[PDB]
């Protein structure tokens, strides 16, 4: 997972600081992780995580 | 004449480094998130500060 800046303050090559908002982009899939809004039927109140823009 | 000149210190030689922020420096504030420069201009007879869209 490439760890990439989400803020314009940080830039490529900068050390990651605790508490920073970052984006995890899979090397192969190429689409950042995303917490879907589709509620899971098996467990109520639980969402899903999938790779998409 | 009898005029006397008093030496008032504003900045020392050690603090005159070009790699640090110093009093009196002319710099502009750039908003990284919005990618806009801080600016102030007269709009309706009163000077107002804002970020200018480019």
């Amino acid at each position: 997972l490439f760890i990439q800046p989400f803020w314009k303050l940080r830039s490529n090559g900068d050390n990651v600081v605790v508490g920073d908002k970052v984006i995890l982009n899979p090397v192969n899939a190429g689409q950042p992780l995303h917490a879907s809004n589709y509620e899971l039927s098996d467990n109520a109140g639980c969402k899903e995580v999938n790779s998409v823009n | 004449c009898n005029t006397s000149w008093k030496i008032n210190l504003f900045m020392q030689f050690r603090d005159h480094l070009e790699e640090v922020l110093k009093g009196g420096d002319v710099v502009r504030l750039f908003h990284a998130e919005q990618e806009k420069f801080l600016t102030c201009d007269e709009y309706k007879g009163k000077l107002q500060v804002f970020l200018r869209t480019t």
